[PDB]
RNA sequence: AGCGUGCUACUUAUACUUCACCGUGAUUGCUGUUUUGACGCUUUCACGAGUAGGCAGGCGUGGAGGUCAGUGACGAAGCCUU
RNA sequence: GCCUAGACCGAGGACUGCGGUUUUUACCUAGGAUGUUGGCAUAAUGAUCUUAAGUCGCCCGUCUUGAAACACGGACCAAGGAGUCUAACGUCUAUGCGAGUGUUUGGGUGUAAAACCCGUACGCGUAAUGAAAGUGAACGAAGGUGGGGGCCCAUUAGGGUGCA
């Protein structure tokens, strides 16, 4: 720009940040999010897919399965804010979801043998309970879309 | 550097007014008053209805 | 090295321990004062209610004591004001729109408010309104500077010689107009309120009696301040 | 320096500090000392009273050399004594032997009487003295010797 | 008022008490009770229009 | 921010303040001049007129004089001129003068890379 | 908008530094800026303000003024402080032994202070032997004796000196200065 | 969708409230850690319209003393150019 | 007292304060945003220029109570173009010396219009006033009184000294 020299008192040391008092507190999920609830995915690859909610992960995400055989939606995570929580529920008391966590979905195409086996083990119980509700498998296998004259501010799900 | 409302920040409210703790604990904001069920207007104050 | 940093930290910890221990008693004092103020507020209300009921029973009429305190808000801009009401508004420290001040009712101050009446909205403030004003928008004049009332130490350092040690001491001194009302109200920077949520009436610059906004609204000043603070 | 003048700061402003109505006309009010008795009376009467009129008598061919008579007071008279011998004179002076101060030779015509002398005799040679100057000189035991 | 203030100051001092000499503006009146024995309220109404010419 | 960390750089006005009627007449250059006319629509600030320079548009003192990379730029005319930027290589950058020859310009570029000084005009 | 009760953006109207660019006066201000900020002594706050004054605001103090100030009761051994020049007075008959601190001394003043057994020190030497100005006595020169003040506030019946280049019977003595020539004011 | 009148909600100025930044005025403190800037740094508050006009701080030009042992025929100065 | 929907903002930058909870560097929502995930770095992101759309925008300068005016100059462009210098002064500021001050009229000297050096006079100041003849500034600690910064003695207060 001009001919103004830097001065000796112009230090280059970067100060440390102050000690922050933003101690994190737990997430507040919606009351409609109960394990076994049928959810509608609003974004992503599986947008419009009706899926089963299984577990609340420690990442603040929801563990979800189609089931994959019925839907094509595998075990994966979704965000609670990109989900419509319907009123349909499935009894998931017979499904063991203890082993599922963040490290299970760690990033390393090819699919792990473990993940396929876990898919089958979870989906067996999911299908056993789904068969009880008539048309529930058909409902889950069908994509969701907004028809003409559908007003989401008046509908109950 | 930043003014915090004691009416929003409970910690600042207790910092400014320590009695707020007792006010909250005793439910001073919804305290009942004990008295008898009376009606003292039966006599000459019925001059309000007509004259 | 950190020898000194840790040394001054230990010295600070000891001094802060002693300071907090000493301040605990003062905070007990102000706690007791606030509790006493609440007791006397409730006692006075029940006494007045009982007196009204008793006057109703004994074929009489209880006339309330006239209010001694008023909150005055300048709701008019700074243009086209005659010299005398302009000087009066300056002397109430109402030198901008939506500026509020506490005034102790006498004759001199009453004739002042009557002079500024076409330009202000005023009334009788309740205790909760006073508390809300002082808590959210309460500022003090310290060395001609506008300082937020964020700690009871500011109030003590400036009004302890007037026996005001807490924000509740200040609120009590305003509400029940005390022997040091002058010092407490001049220490209070004029409250700078926002515009009302919900608006004014259709036309401000006419008396409250005629459907406007200026003059004495008396108990509706609490609703108006609730709108604006 | 021209770079410091206010002429440089008015560049770009239309009227150059002279006003848009008043402007900088040639000679409004006249030239020099014009109008001193009619429309400049308010200036000359307030700040230079006595300007108009004659007072006193003329003096054809006044030679100021005639009136040369510089004044020296008494508080400055001992400064004419030699500096290296002032302290000795202030001690040993008596009626029998006092310093001689030739005031005319230092360029003074009249001795005036402001201030106070040391209570010490002096011999002052002057062309003129005031009444009080000689009274003060005699009081300290001194004398005035007239010269020309 | 100077003499009266001086008189008030000396006598409170005699009684070993205090007295306040600063003048005050007129203050709002206190509470009070209005007796209605012999004074039951009389109801008034605005009167109709008449011409008296 | 490869430079010393700074707040986000804010430029209050990014266009050029163009003199009034520098578009109507060729004799009127775009270099900003304040209108002094009695009737000027711009001097009286009518709605719809051009923006004018004022101190409110001044840059934040923490991001003032910083190029988009976060450095303050210093003009260098010879290799000895780089000596003043020795202890400020993370806060000051060097810009080579246009009239330095193609020979000396290569030498200036060579010393800055050894010293770690960043160069703002590296190709010309 | 604000209804301003005072003029906005008003400078204090007092000098906070010398107009002089003398580097050695700046050092003296350096010393008493620290002293006034840190001693709670009112003397140091007065000296700091006095070092800013302009030439006409620090009139010279004659060696006769110091003699009269030392002649106050109980002030014979006080330290005389003059923020300015101390000049000589050849109308004195005698001068005492005294300690005087000044910005400058004339040749006669230094000669006459030291001849009578006194000291002529600078203001920095004062700050070590009297860092709070203990046992000091500030002396100021006459401000209203300046010739320019003769013409200040001139007007009718004001008795001030006219702004005039020549003096004599022919120069502003006739009309308005004499009842025989109209009126006198 | 006119006239008189009442009510609920709503619209938006460079005005008001909270916050950020520029400048101006004031303000807190800063030398046994003053430490190669005290004509400097720093804490805090309030304020910002303007013709004629005053003052201040800066930008630019011809030439001059000093300095960069400065740039330059391996290209100065000038000129055109999202 | 409680629950709940949205928006905008995140200045500051080791620690220091007040609280609160005390789980007595135990923490905290308590003197200003952190944590975590994805994507991009041949780029999501940002600026300018041109242009479209929307909205607003009358020709500048001047004299003028009032100008876009049916008031005047101005078709366009380049270059030149207007508060200067001097004699004598008022106020203010800086500087040198100071009851004195000013070397530069002149003289000495010189590496030659410079720089360096010298002194008598003179100007102004140090005395005023009166038309003039003329006279010419201490009763007193160079005065008293009420204030008066600072300083001294004190011990809220109080006393002493008190320049401008
Ligand atoms: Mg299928
Ligand atoms: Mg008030
Ligand atoms: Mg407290
Ligand atoms: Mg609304
Ligand atoms: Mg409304
Ligand atoms: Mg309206
Ligand atoms: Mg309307
Ligand atoms: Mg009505
Ligand atoms: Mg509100
Ligand atoms: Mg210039
Ligand atoms: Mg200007
Ligand atoms: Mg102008
Ligand atoms: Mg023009
Ligand atoms: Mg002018
Ligand atoms: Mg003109
Ligand atoms: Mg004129
Ligand atoms: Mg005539
Ligand atoms: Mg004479
Ligand atoms: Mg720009
Ligand atoms: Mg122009
Ligand atoms: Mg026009
Ligand atoms: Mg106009
Ligand atoms: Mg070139
Ligand atoms: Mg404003
Ligand atoms: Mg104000
Ligand atoms: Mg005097
Ligand atoms: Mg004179
Ligand atoms: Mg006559
Ligand atoms: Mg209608
Ligand atoms: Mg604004
Ligand atoms: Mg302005
Ligand atoms: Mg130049
Ligand atoms: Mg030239
Ligand atoms: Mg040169
Ligand atoms: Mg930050
Ligand atoms: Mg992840
Ligand atoms: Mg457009
Ligand atoms: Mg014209
Ligand atoms: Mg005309
Ligand atoms: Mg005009
Ligand atoms: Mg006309
Ligand atoms: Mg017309
Ligand atoms: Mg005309
Ligand atoms: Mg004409
Ligand atoms: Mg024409
Ligand atoms: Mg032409
Ligand atoms: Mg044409
Ligand atoms: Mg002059
Ligand atoms: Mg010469
Ligand atoms: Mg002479
Ligand atoms: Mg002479
Ligand atoms: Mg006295």
């Amino acid at each position: 720009m001009s001919q103004v020299a830097p001065k000796w008192y112009q230090s280059e040391d970067v100060p440390a940040p102050k000690q922050t008092r933003k101690t994190a507190r737990p997430q507040k999920l919606r009351a409609s999010l109960v394990p076994g609830t049928v959810l509608i995915l609003l974004a992503g690859r599986f947008r419009g897919k009706r899926v089963v909610y299984l577990k609340n992960l420690e990442d603040n995400t929801l563990l979800v399965s189609g089931p994959f055989k019925v839907n094509g939606v595998p075990l994966r995570r979704v965000n609670a804010r990109y989900v419509i929580a319907t009123s349909t529920k499935v009894n998931v008391s017979g499904v063991d979801v203890s082993k599922f966590n963040v490290e299970y979905f760690a990033r390393e195409k090819e699919i792990k043998a473990e993940r396929v086996a876990d898919q089958k083990s979870v989906d067996a119980a999911l299908l056993s309970e789904i068969k009880k509700t008539p048309l529930l498998k058909q409902y889950l296998a069908a994509s969701f879309s907004l028809k003409n004259g559908d007003r989401p501010h008046l509908l109950k799900f | 550097v930043l003014k915090k409302n004691p009416l929003k920040n409970k910690q600042v409210l207790l910092r400014l007014n320590p009695y707020a703790k007792a006010y909250a604990a005793e439910k001073v904001g919804s305290a009942k008053v004990e008295q008898a069920k009376v009606k003292p207007s039966k006599g000459q104050f019925a001059e309000v209805l007509k004259n | 090295k950190e020898k000194a940093q840790q040394k001054t930290a230990e010295e600070r910890a000891a001094a802060k321990k002693v300071r907090k221990a000493a301040n605990k008693e003062k905070r007990k004092v102000i706690f007791d004062r606030a509790a006493a103020y609440q007791k006397e507020y409730t006692e006075a209300e029940r006494s007045v209610i009982k007196a009204k009921r008793d006057a109703k029973a004994s074929n009489s009429y209880y006339v309330d004591a006239q209010p001694k305190l008023v909150f005055v808000v300048r709701i008019k801009g700074i243009n086209k004001i005659p010299p005398k009401p302009r000087k009066v508004l300056q002397l109430l420290r109402l030198t901008q729109i939506n500026a509020g001040v506490f005034v102790r009712l006498t004759k001199a101050t009453s004739e002042l408010i009557k002079l500024a009446e076409p330009y202000v909205a005023y009334g009788y403030p309740s205790l909760s309104t006073i508390r809300q004003l002082v808590y959210k928008r309460g500022f003090g004049k310290v060395n001609k500077q506008r300082i937020a009332l964020s700690d009871n130490a500011i109030i003590e350092a400036n009004l302890g010689k007037f026996n005001i040690l807490s924000i509740e001491d200040l609120i009590h001194e305003i509400y029940t107009v005390g022997p040091n009302f002058k010092q407490v109200s001049n220490f209070l920077w004029p409250f700078k309120l926002s515009n009302p949520n919900g608006g004014f009436r259709a036309r401000k610059f006419q008396h409250f009696i005629q459907g406007g906004d200026t003059g004495n609204r008396e108990q509706f000043i609490n609703a108006l301040v609730k709108q604006m603070n | 320096p021209t770079r410091l003048t206010k002429t440089r700061k008015h560049r770009g402003n239309v009227s150059a500090g002279k006003g848009r109505i008043g402007k900088h006309r040639k000679h409004p009010g006249g030239r020099g000392k014009a109008g001193g008795q009619h429309h400049h009376r308010t200036n000359l009467d307030k700040y230079h009273p006595g300007y108009f009129g004659k007072v006193g008598m003329r003096y054809f061919h006044k030679q100021q050399n005639h009136f040369w008579r510089p004044e020296i007071n008494l508080d400055k008279l001992w400064t004419l004594v030699d500096s290296e011998k002032k302290d000795e004179y202030l001690s040993k002076s008596s009626a029998s032997a006092a310093p001689v101060i030739d005031t005319l030779a230092h360029g003074y015509g009249k001795v005036l009487g402001k201030g106070r002398l040391p209570e010490v005799p002096v011999i002052v040679k002057a062309r003129f003295v005031s009444k009080l100057a000689e009274e003060k000189i005699r009081a300290v035991g001194g004398v005035v010797e007239l010269v020309a | 008022r100077v003499k009266s203030n001086a008189a008030k100051k000396r006598e409170a001092k005699a009684n070993g008490e205090t007295v306040y000499l600063k003048r005050q503006a007129a203050k709002p009146r206190g509470s009070r009770i209005i007796s209605t024995e012999g004074n039951i309220p009389q109801t008034l109404a605005p009167v109709a229009y008449e011409t008296f010419i | 921010a490869t430079s010393v960390p700074h707040p986000k750089i804010v430029k209050k006005y990014t266009k050029k303040f163009k003199r009034h009627h520098s578009d109507r007449y060729h004799r009127v250059a775009e270099n900003w001049r304040k209108q002094k006319g009695i009737d000027s629509c711009v001097r009286r600030r009518f709605r719809g007129t051009i923006p004018q320079p004022n101190i409110g548009y001044g840059s934040n003192k923490k991001t003032k004089f910083l190029n988009p990379a976060g450095y303050k730029v210093y003009l260098v005319k010879n290799v000895k001129d780089l000596d003043v930027l020795l202890l400020h290589t993370k806060s000051y950058a060097a810009e080579i003068a246009s009239s330095v020859s193609s020979r000396k310009r290569v030498e200036i570029v060579a010393k800055a890379k050894k010293l770690g000084v960043k160069v703002t005009n590296p190709k010309g | 908008g604000r209804d301003h009760t005072s003029k906005q953006h008003v400078r204090s109207g007092h000098r906070t530094a010398p107009k002089s660019d003398n580097v050695y006066l700046q050092l003296l201000v350096k010393l008493y800026s620290f002293l006034a900020r840190r001693t709670d002594a009112p003397f140091n706050k007065v000296i700091l303000k006095s070092l800013f004054l302009s030439k006409i605001n620090r009139p010279p103090v004659s060696v006769s003024r110091i003699s009269r100030a030392l002649k106050q009761k109980g002030a014979a051994e006080k330290t005389i402080v003059v923020v300015g020049t101390v000049t000589d007075d050849n109308r004195l008959l005698e001068f005492p032994k005294a300690t005087i601190a000044a910005l400058r001394f004339t040749a006669g003043a230094k000669d006459r202070i030291l001849k009578n057994g006194g000291e002529a020190i600078t203001l920095d030497q004062l700050a070590l032997r009297a860092p709070k100005g203990q046992n000091t006595l500030i002396v100021r020169g006459p401000r209203n004796s300046r010739e320019a003040v003769r013409h200040f506030g001139f007007g009718p019946h004001k008795g001030k000196a006219p702004r005039i280049l020549s003096k004599g019977r022919k120069f502003e003595r006739a009309r308005g200065r004499r009842r025989s020539r109209g009126f006198k004011v």
